[PDB]
């Protein structure tokens, strides 16, 4: 019984290979001071976070929406936070996913009696995981995209800490 | 919910089961310490009593003793907290000569074999373990101030 | 009490040999090393300022520790911590200070152990009480020559160190 | 039950002829100082990894004074070996002032790296775990024909160079120390002492401070 | 532990006996007093020293009399 | 002062040792059973 | 310390009594219950304009630019700091009073 | 006569006033009351306990302790059927109260009389009469 990813770590105990992304690498034993199942929600709730972190990232990069530019002039990745805390769109989004959080914490509180599957909202409005073989498999695609887009997120946000260019910037400006 | 029992089912027992006194918090931690751990010898225990007490022991010596403004401070906290460990380890001593009856048991704390291998452990750990914070404290600049490098 | 092997007895006896061979040793060893100045700053004399009132001598000129002192002091205080890991914590093999509460005392040796020339326990005691009546003989030497234990211990020597 | 090494010293308790790299040795019974099961392991495991880093470290000075990587050079200049140590630490943040972490990304990733192997000794110190000392399950390259652990020969051989290594890289910093030729012109200058590069005061300089006052100084 | 006496101008009035807080004090038959019994201590392995059998005798000098004397768990009343 | 060095060596020896080697002893034969 | 969940861990209060400890729930509530009527804004020097919650807020990030250095004793930051906390750890206790209790 | 250790204990929710290490270590005692009611009484350690109807026994530290709750089990439950034991860490169990059956305060027979002095007390001796002598100072 020993870890797949650290080979010479015993296997953790409250981890299976039966959630989505388990590798076996719990080193610390966190899996054991917090529930799994928390542990999973906030874990699948980082991962869908930064994934639209890290496009929008990229995609405010790419393009902006229509008169962006002319309340947003140099403000590149967090200076647009700044600037639209000032503009009403940042509160705008903080109360609407506050709002969406509020039935996301009734919703945790489900999981947490084992009602409901961590992460899972019920929302697949375009039918994709209907085989019932993608749906694992898009599983696991979500916890993998989840977890880099979590390092990714960080690593432009610092990136951009440093320089201040931004992703793309960063990478055609050398 | 009532929170205070009888200890050990005992109504008549000098104790109560308390959340302080018999929490699974509480209960985690007691049996965590070195001194309750279980599968370690009475002189490992020491070493990790020791190791731990003899570290903290150097830096209220060095920054509040007589020396503390000279630049022999580490030197003169380092060997204050040497002659603090050694008058401890007499205490020590002295405790298991009149304390435990010579019998071969030696893998409990509670036995003159046993308290003297704890012994043993303790005063190599306190001298490891205040060696250890003079070398650190010697090298890092943030530890000799109260992190008031940064300031 | 006394049945740990302490007082006039043969552990007592090696134990006191071991401490004075070494005591010749260092002895010797600062003779050899104060004569050629390998000391350094011996007579340069300790502040107060750096190292507080334990550095006062009240000896009328300067009022305070030589820095020789200090640091023949200071080798000594290794010794001593070595002294006390060792005696409360010994290795697996050394022979302990104190003695188990039962342990069967060693048969005293009498008037010179068996000559074996070895790394042996005989060899051990009989240069130990050489080294103790030796310690002894150059203190009552310098004592009565007036002479200090360093130059003494030259001049038994044929002034070989310095 | 006399020792290999030492003909007529008794042989260490503790150890037990069928660990690698045994002859033996151990006059001073370190292997005993506690009555732990897995107390030996402890030790083995910390010979190893003593080794491995001695190994990297005497590899590392020798490629060192060979050459360096593109864009070193006009950092750090001329330094040796403890001194580039030094240099690097002196111009970045917390420990000095500057734009570098070179030593810091070694201590961040070594560091993670050793806390896993912390939680790896402590399972394996408790009996928890049926794992050897050194074996962290790394063999990329299939050496061992099936086990990461590799033959009784090849531990025996990483043991033996591991041993050799610390006391070479041991050498070599402290003829660094002295003469300030760094490993191939300290090999190199062999009649040693005559020419010697001036190198700067280490970060722990008061341990060459009996050098010049109570032992000879050469240099 | 303590030595309890009781002399012969015991009056025989039962009263040490229901004041003694450790059961040390017993009734015994008598012919020297009215009442026909005397106190009697057979149990000051128990005594703790109270004294409350002094101040209940009525006698002009007390028939019973205790002596504090060399202290025991019991006596010095120590419930560690 | 004639012998100046004595101070300095008795004064901790008598003041420390001394009463921290009485205590020690004293302890052990007020809390030994034989 | 640790977190136990709304769901059953066998963690128990005393020697026998399993409770669950609603840390999760209690927490996230106490919080939100707090922090949103606490967006009320005021004008006053120490908020400044905005709510307890955001003045404080707004003070550990100026308080954060200046990383090394404490806030001062004429600082806003300690006054927010304790006058959030003090109504936190009464929501806190409250909540876990009102949900462990009452159950609903 | 032996104390039968599977008699139920008055209901109590503990207390920090009962017996500690030296109880477990070198004596215990214990008190044995027959009630004719599931009433409140006081602990001579701390609270209020409740014994049960029936058969009760408690264990006490100290001999006083068993005894001043008789008195109080006397005094206000007129329960007068209270046997005191004293338990060793050995398993032996040793009866103490009442000692043969009946109360102290009662005469009975057979019972010798300790500590007995045949004259008053003003009639001792001396001090200096019996000093480097073993003579006692009774008479
Ligand atoms: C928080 C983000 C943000 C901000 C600050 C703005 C701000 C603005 N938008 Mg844009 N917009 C946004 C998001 C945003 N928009 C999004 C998400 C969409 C949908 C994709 C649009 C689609 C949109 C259109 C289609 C147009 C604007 C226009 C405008 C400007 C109004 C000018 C006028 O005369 O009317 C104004 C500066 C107008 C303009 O003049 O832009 C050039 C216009 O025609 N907006
Ligand atoms: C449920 C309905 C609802 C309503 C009534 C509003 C109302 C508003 N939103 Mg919000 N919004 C909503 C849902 C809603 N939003 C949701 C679900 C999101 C996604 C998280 C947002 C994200 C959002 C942002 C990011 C922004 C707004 C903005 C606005 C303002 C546009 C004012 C204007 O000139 O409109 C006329 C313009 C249109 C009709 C464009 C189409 C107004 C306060 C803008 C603003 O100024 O914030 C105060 C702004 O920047 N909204
Ligand atoms: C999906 C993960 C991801 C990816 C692809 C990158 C990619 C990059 N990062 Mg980011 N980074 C990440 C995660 C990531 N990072 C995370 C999790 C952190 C922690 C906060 C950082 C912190 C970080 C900093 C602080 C810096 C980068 C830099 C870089 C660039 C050079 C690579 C380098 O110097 O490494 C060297 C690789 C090795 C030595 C491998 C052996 C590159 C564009 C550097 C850069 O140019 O940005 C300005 C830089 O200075 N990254
Ligand atoms: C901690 C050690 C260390 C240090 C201080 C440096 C420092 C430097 N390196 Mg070197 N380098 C290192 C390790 C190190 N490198 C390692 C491990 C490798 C892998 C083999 C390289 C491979 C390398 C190459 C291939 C080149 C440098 C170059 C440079 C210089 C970059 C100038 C510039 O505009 O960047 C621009 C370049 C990059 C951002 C990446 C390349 C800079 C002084 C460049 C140089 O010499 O130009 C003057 C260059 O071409 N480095
Ligand atoms: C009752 C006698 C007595 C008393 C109270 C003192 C008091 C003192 N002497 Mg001492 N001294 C005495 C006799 C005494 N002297 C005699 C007779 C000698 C000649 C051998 C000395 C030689 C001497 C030296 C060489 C030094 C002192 C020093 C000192 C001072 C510090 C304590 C110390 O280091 O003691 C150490 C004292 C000794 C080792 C000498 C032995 C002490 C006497 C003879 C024993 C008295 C025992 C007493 C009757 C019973 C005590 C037990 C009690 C609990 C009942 C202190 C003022 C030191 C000083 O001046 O510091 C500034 C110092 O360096 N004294
Ligand atoms: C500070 C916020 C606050 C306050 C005032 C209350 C108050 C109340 N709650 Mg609620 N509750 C809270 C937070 C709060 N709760 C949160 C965060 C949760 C979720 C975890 C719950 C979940 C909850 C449930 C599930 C239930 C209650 C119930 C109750 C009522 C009686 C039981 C009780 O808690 O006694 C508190 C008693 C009082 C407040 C009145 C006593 C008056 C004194 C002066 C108390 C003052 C305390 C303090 C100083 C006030 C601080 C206010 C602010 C500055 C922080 C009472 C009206 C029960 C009820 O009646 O159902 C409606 C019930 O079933 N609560
Ligand atoms: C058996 C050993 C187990 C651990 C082994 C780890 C290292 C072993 C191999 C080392 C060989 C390579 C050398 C690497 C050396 C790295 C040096 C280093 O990184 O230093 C790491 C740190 C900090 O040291 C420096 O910090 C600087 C900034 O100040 C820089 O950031 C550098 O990173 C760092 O070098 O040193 C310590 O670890 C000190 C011990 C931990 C201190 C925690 C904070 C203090 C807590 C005090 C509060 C308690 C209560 C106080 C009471 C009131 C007081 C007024
Ligand atoms: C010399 C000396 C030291 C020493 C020492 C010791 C242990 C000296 C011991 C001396 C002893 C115990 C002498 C015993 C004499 C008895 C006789 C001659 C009677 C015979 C019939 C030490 C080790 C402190 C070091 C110091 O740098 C110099
Ligand atoms: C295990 C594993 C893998 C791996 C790997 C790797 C990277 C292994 C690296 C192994 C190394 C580097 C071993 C080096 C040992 C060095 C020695 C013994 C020398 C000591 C110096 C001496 C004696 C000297 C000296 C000197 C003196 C004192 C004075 C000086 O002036 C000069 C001088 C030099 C003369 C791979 C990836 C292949 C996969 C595989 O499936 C599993
Ligand atoms: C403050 C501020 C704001 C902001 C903001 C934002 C968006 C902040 C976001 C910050 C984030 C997401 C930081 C993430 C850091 C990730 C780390 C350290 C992971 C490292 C991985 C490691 C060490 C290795 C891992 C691993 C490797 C491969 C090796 C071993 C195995 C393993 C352990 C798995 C605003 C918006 C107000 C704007 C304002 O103007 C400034
Ligand atoms: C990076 C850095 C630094 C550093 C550093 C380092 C890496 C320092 C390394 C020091 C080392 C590894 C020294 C090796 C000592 C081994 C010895 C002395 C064996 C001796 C003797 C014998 C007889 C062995 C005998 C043996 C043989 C022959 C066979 C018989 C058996 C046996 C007895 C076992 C600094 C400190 C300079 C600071 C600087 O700012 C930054
Ligand atoms: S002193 Fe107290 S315990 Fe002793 S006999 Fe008299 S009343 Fe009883
Ligand atoms: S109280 Fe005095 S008079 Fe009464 S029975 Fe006791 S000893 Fe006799």
């Amino acid at each position: 019984a020993m870890s797949e990813s650290v080979p010479f770590l015993k296997k953790p105990e409250a981890l299976d290979s039966s959630m989505a992304g388990y590798a076996g690498f719990d080193p610390l034993g966190l899996s054991s001071i917090a529930d799994i199942k928390f542990l999973q929600e906030s874990e699948i709730k980082h991962c869908r976070i930064a994934m639209l972190a890290a496009a929008g990232s990229i995609a405010q990069d790419i393009f902006t929406f229509p008169g962006v530019s002319k309340v947003v002039g140099t403000a590149k990745m967090t200076g647009v936070h700044d600037v639209l805390v000032k503009q009403g769109a940042m509160g705008q989004i903080l109360l609407w996913t506050s709002f969406l959080e509020v039935f996301g914490t009734i919703a945790l509180l489900e999981t947490l009696d084992g009602k409901r599957a961590p992460g899972d909202f019920k929302f697949d409005p375009l039918g994709f995981s209907k085989n019932a073989e993608t749906a694992k498999r898009y599983q696991l695609s979500e916890i993998k995209n989840g977890r880099l887009a979590m390092l990714a997120t960080g690593g432009m946000v610092h990136g951009y800490f440093i320089t201040g260019k931004g992703p793309l910037e960063l990478l055609t400006n050398f | 919910s009532q929170f205070i029992k009888p200890y050990n089912d005992d109504p008549f027992v000098g104790n109560l089961a308390t959340p302080v006194s018999t929490s699974s918090f509480t209960k985690s931690l007691l049996s965590n310490l070195p001194a309750y751990r279980a599968g370690l010898s009475p002189l490992l225990r020491g070493v990790e009593i020791g190791l731990t007490h003899g570290y903290f022991l150097v830096g209220p010596f060095y920054k509040l003793g007589p020396l503390r403004n000279s630049d022999v401070a580490l030197l003169s906290g380092f060997f204050s907290a040497l002659g603090l460990i050694v008058i401890l380890v007499a205490c020590l001593t002295i405790y298991g000569v009149v304390s435990f009856e010579e019998t071969e048991a030696k893998d409990q704390l509670q036995t003159a074999k046993g308290w003297r291998q704890f012994t043993s452990g303790w005063l190599v750990g306190s001298v490891g373990g205040a060696s250890f914070a003079y070398i650190l404290i010697s090298n890092i600049p943030f530890l000799q101030t109260a992190g008031m490098s940064m300031l | 009490f006394g049945g740990r092997g302490l007082g006039v007895t043969v552990n007592a006896e090696r134990w006191n040999g071991r401490h004075a061979m070494f005591g010749i040793f260092a002895m010797v060893m600062t003779s050899y090393m104060k004569g050629h100045g390998l000391i350094p700053d011996a007579d340069k004399v300790l502040d107060i300022a750096q190292w507080g009132p334990l550095a006062a001598v009240w000896d009328g000129a300067g009022n305070g520790i030589s820095n020789e002192r200090a640091i023949i002091l200071i080798a000594h205080v290794h010794v001593l911590v070595v002294s006390v890991i060792a005696a409360i914590a010994p290795f697996g093999f050394q022979d302990t200070l104190v003695k188990e509460k039962g342990y069967t005392p060693e048969s005293p040796a009498g008037l010179i152990p068996p000559f074996k020339t070895g790394l042996t326990a005989e060899a051990e005691l009989i240069n130990g009480r050489l080294a103790m009546l030796g310690v002894i003989s150059i203190v009552t030497a310098s004592l009565f020559t007036g002479t200090s234990v360093v130059d003494t211990i030259n001049l038994g020597m044929g002034k070989i160190l310095y | 039950a006399k020792s290999k090494a030492i003909p007529f010293l008794d042989a260490p308790p503790a150890l037990s002829e069928s660990m690698p790299g045994y002859v033996g040795f151990d006059p001073l019974w370190v292997s005993s100082m506690l009555p732990d099961a897995g107390y030996v392991k402890f030790l083995q495991e910390a010979e190893i990894k003593h080794g491995r880093v001695a190994m990297l470290a005497a590899a590392g000075a020798i490629v060192q004074d060979i050459f360096t990587f593109p864009g070193v050079k006009s950092v750090i200049g001329d330094v040796k070996m403890t001194s580039v140590h030094d240099k690097f630490l002196s111009m970045e943040a917390g420990s000095g002032k500057g734009d570098m972490a070179a030593m810091h990304q070694l201590l961040l990733w070594l560091g993670l790296l050793e806390i896993a192997t912390s939680v790896a000794i402590i399972q394996s110190f408790k009996g928890e775990t049926s794992r050897g000392p050194g074996e962290f399950g790394f063999d990329p390259l299939n050496f061992g024909k099936g086990n990461s652990a590799g033959s009784d020969s090849y531990k025996l051989k990483e043991i033996k160079n591991g041993r050799l290594a610390m006391i070479g890289i041991g050498g070599m910093v402290h003829h660094y120390l002295l003469t300030g030729k760094g490993p191939l012109q300290f090999l190199g200058g062999i009649p040693n002492y005559k020419s010697c590069v001036s190198h700067p005061d280490s970060l722990l300089p008061w341990l060459f401070k009996a050098v010049g006052p109570v032992l000879p100084k050469i240099c | 532990s303590h030595s309890v006496k009781v002399y012969d101008t015991c009056i025989g009035c039962t009263q040490c006996v229901r004041a003694c807080p450790c059961d040390v004090l017993e009734m015994v038959s008598w012919d020297g007093c009215k009442a026909g019994q005397i106190a009697s201590a057979p149990r000051t392995e128990d005594c703790i020293g109270c004294k409350r059998c002094e101040t209940a005798c009525p006698t002009d000098f007390l028939s019973v009399r205790v002596y504090l004397g060399g202290e025991t768990t019991r006596s010095m009343g120590l419930a560690y | 002062m004639t012998a100046a060095y004595l101070p300095s060596i008795l004064v901790p020896i008598i003041g420390l040792i001394f009463p921290g080697l009485v205590m020690a002893f004293a302890f052990i034969y007020i809390e030994q059973d034989e | 310390l640790s977190v136990v969940a709304q769901s059953k861990s066998d963690f128990e209060i005393s020697d026998g009594t399993p409770y669950t400890l609603n840390v999760p729930l209690v927490g996230a509530a106490s919080f939100i219950g707090w922090v949103v009527p606490t967006l009320l804004p005021s004008q006053i020097a120490l908020y400044g304009g905005k709510g307890l919650s955001t003045a404080f807020f707004a003070s550990i990030g100026t308080n954060l630019a200046k990383f090394p250095a404490p806030p001062g004793m004429t600082d806003p930051f300690w006054l927010l700091c304790f006058i959030w906390h003090s109504g936190l750890f009464a929501t806190m206790i409250l909540g876990s009073i009102g949900y462990n209790g009452y159950a609903g | 006569e032996t104390l039968n250790l599977q008699i139920p204990s008055p209901t109590f929710e503990g207390s920090t006033g009962g017996w500690l290490r030296a109880a477990e270590v070198e004596e215990k005692y214990a008190i044995t009351w027959t009630s004719p009611k599931e009433q409140v009484f006081e602990m001579p350690t701390g609270g209020a306990a409740i014994m049960r109807q029936g058969e009760n026994l408690l264990y006490l530290a100290r001999k006083e302790q068993c005894l001043a709750l008789a008195t109080q089990v006397k005094n206000s439950f007129k329960i007068t059927d209270y046997k005191v034991y004293r338990i060793f860490p050995s398993g032996e169990v040793q009866y103490l109260h009442p000692k043969d059956g009946v109360f102290p305060e009662k005469v009975n027979a057979g019972r010798v009389g300790v500590g007995n002095v045949s004259h008053s007390i003003g009639k001792n001796l001396n001090p200096a009469q019996i000093k480097f002598t073993s003579k006692s100072f009774n008479g």
